[PDB]
């Protein structure tokens, strides 16, 4: 009944900043794996640079690190993180209008829950192409 | 079940309908909403480094004292220290009174006075925050000045002002 | 937030788009694959990079079977983009009682 | 030891080994955290086998 | 502009380089033990051989 | 000090004379030509003026019924405009310097001069042990064919 | 729980005369038990034992052996230890699990490095052995020069086609 | 047109050019080699391959991308206009002052 | 189970949705059901006329 | 300026300390040369006194000392170069200087150029940052370092010693197999 | 457990000296207890509304009518210590308003600009 509660109702009704934090991988560390499957030059006791290893490197995503190269042998333990990185990075309920309306059902890529719009010719380019084809 | 096929696929407004987050209260006991919304972050980014048009500054520059907000707050300080005229207009008082932003501390105020107005004879300062004065215009709109902090300073020697009648 | 968005799983083609994500990866639900790189690349540039022989090679599609999962119909032709369940049906039917003898193995 | 199904046991017998079954099954195809843990252990052990042979 | 621009650029570059070297320090602190373990394992492999 | 405290007061107010309007205010067209030290000095002058004006405004609000309304109210607006223009000029210079520093930093990064712990890094060529052969082909071929033709028969 | 009176003398007559150690105040306070004293002696002698670094320093590798090992066509790929899972749990819970059979019950397994391993029935060993055999055949072909001739023939027929 | 393509082959050893020259690849089944040469590459510093340096660069890039992307706010939506549409009485009440009448 | 109980859980009806369904459905059940547009009953299949 | 040369006696393991000589260039690198000369001198006239030390309760000896002596060559290569001079630690993780931090000299950095073998310069993690850590480079080309570090001097006598230090093996940890320590450092006019 | 020190929750002394909400400068090495996360909003909101009822019979950080605004509090600069009082640690937090040195053009300048 007090002004404190009167304010609190709407103050708590307020929304809060949201961020999609990927689940960590305490047991599996791509940063630690970076050194896996590497030869060691003994004259300096240091990892030997390996262009073949770099080419084979499977790039695991991460929010703190833009990429993490891991040898393709152990990539199978990061499948869930790959889906999390590929998805829309927000609750679907916030973008489900794309699924609901027909135009976006054809104009958006819904693979792995992504909601990134596909390429779409502008009206000027559409008219140019039609006129070039004479139709 | 019910006859759901008869209804258009829209969302009924919930009962009760939630009130807007905007704090319509402007009294003494007004509080600051601790909840942070993404609009605040967006506005801060846009103000700091013109997001999204301009590329983001590097993390080192952002976290260093050379980042524009900190650099400006240091070199070109923006702090208003008002003086209660009636306190010293014609009354000789050993303890004048100032109004300062709530951010400033007693030490910060002392440094401000020492390095700007050259008031180096400060003994002590009593600080008390106050809500911005509330008033209603002719239409009744509840306006409210910004909150301030009354700082009662003490000086070694009395100071006064003279106003010719 | 994803600072780096992984590209399509199997996008070796220079002109044709990648297969549907479920065919190669592990997430189904879409029958048409997409690649932003290919979509944004101008048609003239893609044709320049490709050659008629290469174009025909990359156009050749195995139908109705799948190229990546041998011995299974591709999901892009099924009534739903999910894989056919006839071959990978569960071991025991809903009403089938468990009567499996002591099988012997080599 | 790991919880499994009769179909899983039959598929292991088909593949001719628990390690072979795990390696053949991919991440998304093998929906088991226990499966992933044993897969990592098996891969590390296989690399150890190769190192010992070298 | 030349003098003031140069001074500001120098200070900002100083700050950026300091932060980058601190980041390198953190990454090295994490990674060096892994390389040490690899080298120790290589030497143990030689001894076992 | 008495003068320091009068610094918070307008002399014409004490003398009972009407405070004349100041006229114009600082503009970006002049602040750009002004130097950083001059910018700081004028900023502090404007800060002092704003403090005095705010004190007078508070006094007039407190004694509104008797004193009335504060004369020459446009001084606050002019001081705010001058401060905003100074901040605009400073921000322009700061962002120019930031862009220059960022491009220099990127150029440094591409060379990889930095290293921890402190010390020069190894020479570029020591770690690299690969070669790149450019082949001019009259007609397009496939990378698989090129690899099978150019593979190292001893590998 | 050995009494202090008999303890003092037993420790003085055995540890000093046999092992020549010197426990501290808290060490002696915790040494009430025969098990505790024997464990302390075992730990101290284990620490006194020569270290792996010291052993390697006194018996380093020789240039000829290093050259032969480098010339060997096969070299190992280390870093596999970095891939096994790292569980962050309670120490007492982990001790309970390892002591009981839980250490293997649910996707768990202990790692112990091995120098020599059993080959009978080891599919990994058999496949790597066949890989090495075919590598040796390839090396023999290269030495005989058959690989060079085959590559030349392939290039010639590709050019002709 | 069938313009002259350029193929870059990266040999893991330093004998790539000599090996290519020794190979008698005068022509391919349908294509003919117009020349073999060594691609001049700017000497790559050890930083490009150092895992520490690479991780630091990737972390900086990740921070840049996060700052540039998150939080995500749409560039426009009809809800903006719907919420910002106020009535004349509300406008007057919100932003009326005695200055208008005095002026 | 809600589907077993025949509970009408729809986002536009009560703001709920069953957790065992798929968030995205490429073609609705009616589109799947219509077979004449999916099989070769009478519809032509190759529009190109060379 | 008067003390234009510096020398150090460095031993490997338990071998006889070998002598080296440095020729400095105060004109081109004033701050770096001054710092190096002060470090080599390592003069501490404040001798231990029980009563005063107890009264102040300040362990000046515990505080790190700006003396090259007792330091080590934490990092060393075979043909590229070697590093050393880390006084606070023998690992090279962090550096200290008489000025009280990481001094900077943009003019010196810009003027620096490495086109000679068997020279010395300041080892740092960034151009502006600098410290007591020095590096002696034997390679004849260091153009990738020319604009990074500062050449505050050159080696005049200690070439065989540097070559032997480079030839010293490297342990699996990374540090030299034999602790290449500093026995004493002195100046000369 | 918690990122901020203990004295911000239970004072260093027996009088609950340091308990309250403390806002820390973004460049300050110190850490405060002013968090805006969904998990932390309840406790900070409770402190703002009704303060902390210390077991000494006295309330800390709120014992009146006007609630404090932790978003405008002066930046935290140190920590308590029963010997001296408040030991200042992060001195850079404190702002000193150092004016530029006097000069000819400086003293010739005036806050306003004349009109042509």
């Amino acid at each position: 009944q007090g002004m404190f509660s009167h304010q609190l109702k709407r103050l708590l009704q307020k929304k809060s900043i949201h961020r999609y934090n990927w689940d960590p991988l305490p047991m599996y560390d791509p940063r630690k794996l970076v050194h896996a499957s590497r030869h060691m030059d003994v004259e300096t006791w240091r990892e030997v640079p390996d262009p073949h290893w770099d080419e084979r490197s499977y790039l695991v995503p991460d929010q703190m690190f833009y990429n993490i190269p891991v040898p393709p042998e152990y990539k199978d333990a990061y499948w869930w993180r790959e889906l999390q990185a590929r998805r829309v990075q927000c609750p679907v309920e916030w973008v489900s209008h794309r699924m609901y309306n027909k135009g976006d059902r054809q104009r958006y890529d819904f693979q792995d829950l992504a909601f990134r719009k596909k390429f779409e010719f502008s009206y000027e380019e559409v008219v140019k192409n039609a006129k070039d084809m004479r139709s | 079940g019910w006859r759901t096929w008869e209804y258009q696929h829209t969302r009924p407004d919930p009962r009760p309908f939630p009130d807007p987050p905007v704090n319509d209260y402007f009294g003494r006991s007004r509080i600051w909403n601790p909840i942070a919304c993404k609009l605040g972050y967006v506005r801060k980014k846009a103000d700091e480094w013109g997001w999204p048009n301009k590329p983001p500054p590097p993390t080192g520059l952002r976290y260093s004292q050379e980042f524009f907000p900190f650099f400006f707050e240091r070199y070109f300080p923006d702090a208003e220290v008002r003086l209660l005229l009636d306190s010293v207009l014609n009354n000789e008082t050993k303890r004048p009174v100032f109004q300062i932003p709530c951010s400033m501390s007693k030490v910060e105020l002392v440094n401000y006075l020492k390095n700007i107005y050259g008031i180096d004879n400060v003994v002590r300062v009593e600080v008390r925050n106050r809500r911005g004065r509330r008033y209603k215009n002719e239409v009744g709109e509840i306006k409210m000045m910004d909150d301030y902090k009354v700082a009662v300073v003490e000086l070694d020697t009395p100071v006064s002002v003279e106003l010719k009648q | 937030v994803a600072p780096w968005v992984p590209p399509p799983r199997h996008d070796i083609k220079v002109t044709m788009p990648p297969p549907p994500g479920g065919e190669v990866g592990g997430r189904f639900g879409v029958s048409q694959g997409y690649s932003d790189r290919l979509a944004r690349t101008p048609y003239w540039k893609r044709m320049a990079l490709s050659t008629y022989k290469l174009r025909m090679m990359e156009n050749a599609t195995r139908y109705p079977m799948s190229e990546h999962r041998p011995g299974e119909y591709d999901i892009r032709y099924l009534p739903t983009p999910y894989p056919c369940t006839i071959r990978n049906r569960p071991l025991l039917e809903v009403g089938e009682p468990r009567q499996i003898p002591s099988i012997r193995i080599p | 030891q790991v919880p499994m199904v009769e179909a899983a046991m039959f598929e292991v017998e088909k593949d001719g080994g628990f390690d072979n079954f795990i390696l053949k099954r991919s991440g998304p195809e093998l929906r088991s955290t226990y499966g992933e843990r044993i897969r990592r252990h098996i891969l590390v052990r296989q690399k150890e086998i190769q190192k010992n042979f070298v | 502009r030349e003098a003031e621009q140069a001074v500001l650029v120098d200070k900002r570059l100083e700050a950026m380089e300091e932060h980058f070297v601190q980041s390198l320090k953190q990454s090295y602190e994490f990674h060096e033990p892994l390389r040490r373990k690899n080298a120790e394992d290589m030497r143990q492999f030689q001894t076992d051989v | 000090s008495a003068a320091a405290f009068y610094e918070f007061v307008d002399n014409n107010f004490l003398n009972n004379k009407r405070p004349p309007v100041p006229g114009g205010s600082w503009t970006v067209e002049v602040l750009r030509n002004k130097s950083l030290a001059d910018l700081q000095h004028i900023w502090f002058l404007l800060l002092k003026e704003r403090n005095m004006l705010k004190s007078m405004k508070e006094h007039y609000l407190r004694h509104q019924e008797e004193l009335g309304a504060m004369p020459a109210p446009s001084r606050l607006k002019m001081i705010d405009e001058s401060m905003r223009n100074i901040k605009r000029v400073v921000k322009e210079r700061d962002e120019e310097a930031t862009a220059r520093a960022v491009e220099i930093f990127k150029e440094r990064l591409k060379r990889g001069i930095y290293r921890y712990p402190p010390g020069p890094p190894p020479p570029p060529g020591a770690h690299d042990k690969t070669s790149v052969v450019k082949v001019e082909l009259s007609c397009y071929v496939e990378e698989e064919r090129l690899r099978e033709l150019f593979g190292r028969y001893d590998v | 729980l050995e009494e202090e009176t008999i303890r003092e003398r037993v420790i003085y007559q055995v540890v000093e005369g046999v092992f020549r150690l010197s426990p501290t105040s808290a060490d002696r306070r915790e040494l009430r038990s025969v098990a505790n004293i024997i464990d302390y002696v075992l730990t101290h002698v284990r620490a006194a034992r020569p270290t792996d670094r010291e052993r390697r320093q006194e018996r380093p590798i020789t240039s000829a052996a290093l050259a032969v090992m480098q010339k060997c066509p096969i070299q190992p790929q280390l870093g596999f230890v970095h891939a096994l899972p790292h569980d962050t749990r309670d120490a007492l819970l982990q001790e309970w699990e390892r002591m009981h059979h839980l250490d293997w019950q649910f996707g768990k397994a202990v790692y112990t490095p091995r120098s020599k391993e059993n080959v009978r029935g080891n599919l990994t060993w058999l496949r790597e052995d066949r890989h090495y055999d075919q590598r040796m055949k390839f090396m023999q072909e290269v030495e005989s020069g058959e690989a060079r001739a085959k590559h030349m023939k392939l290039i010639a027929e590709a050019a002709g086609n | 047109i069938e313009g002259p393509w350029e193929a870059y082959i990266t040999y893991d050893r330093e004998d790539g050019l000599s090996y290519a020259q020794s190979l008698g690849i005068t022509t391919i089944g349908v294509a003919t080699v117009l020349g073999l040469t060594e691609h001049v590459r700017e000497p790559q510093p050890y930083a490009v391959v150092d895992p520490v340096y690479c991780e630091a660069l990737r972390r900086e890039r990740a921070r840049e991308e996060t700052l540039m992307k998150w939080p995500h706010v749409p560039e426009w939506k009809y809800e903006y206009s719907t919420y910002t549409r106020k009535h004349l009485a509300d406008i007057v009440q919100y932003n009326y002052t005695n200055v208008v009448d005095y002026v | 189970t809600p589907m077993m109980l025949n509970i009408q859980n729809m986002m536009w009806w009560n703001g709920k949705r069953n957790l065992y369904r798929a968030t995205y459905r490429e073609k609705t059940w009616y589109e799947i059901s219509r077979t004449g547009a999916f099989t070769k009953g009478r519809r032509p299949v190759m529009r190109q006329k060379y | 300026r008067i003390s234009e040369r510096a020398f150090m006696d460095i031993a490997i393991g338990t071998k006889a300390p070998r002598r080296i000589v440095f020729k400095l260039f105060p004109r081109k690198c004033p701050s770096a040369v001054k710092n190096f000369i002060e470090l080599c001198s390592g003069n501490v006239s404040t001798d231990t006194y029980e009563s005063g030390n107890r009264d102040k309760l300040i362990s000046e000896s515990a505080l790190p000392q700006l003396t090259y002596k007792n330091s080590t060559f934490h990092r060393v290569e075979k043909g590229y170069l070697i590093q050393g001079g880390d006084i606070v630690t023998g690992r090279g993780t962090e550096q200290l200087s008489i000025y009280g931090g990481t001094f900077s000299a943009p003019e010196e950095v810009r003027a620096s150029v490495f086109d000679k073998p068997g020279l010395v310069g300041t080892a740092s993690s960034s151009p502006n940052a600098h410290g007591s850590q020095f590096f002696i480079l034997t390679a004849k080309e260091a153009n990738h370092l020319n604009g990074t570090c500062i050449c505050f001097g050159q080696v005049a006598d200690g070439l065989d010693v540097v070559q032997e230090i480079e030839q010293v093996p490297i342990d699996p940890s990374g540090f030299p197999s034999l602790k290449v320590s500093i026995v004493d450092c002195g100046v000369l006019e | 457990k918690n990122s901020w020190p203990e004295w911000m929750d239970n004072g260093a002394d027996g009088t609950g000296y340091g308990i309250g909400l403390h806002r820390t400068h973004p460049l300050s090495r110190l850490r405060g207890n002013l968090k805006r996360s969904p998990s932390h909003v309840p406790r900070v909101l409770g402190m703002m509304i009704q303060g902390v009822w210390h077991k000494s019979g006295v309330k800390l950080y709120f014992r009146g009518g006007k609630p404090p605004n932790p978003s405008v509090h002066p930046y935290l600069t140190g920590e308590p210590c029963p010997l001296y009082g408040w030991k200042v640690t992060d001195e850079s937090v404190i702002r000193q308003f150092n004016m530029p040195s006097i000069d000819g053009t400086n003293f010739r300048y005036k806050p306003y600009v004349a009109l042509q």
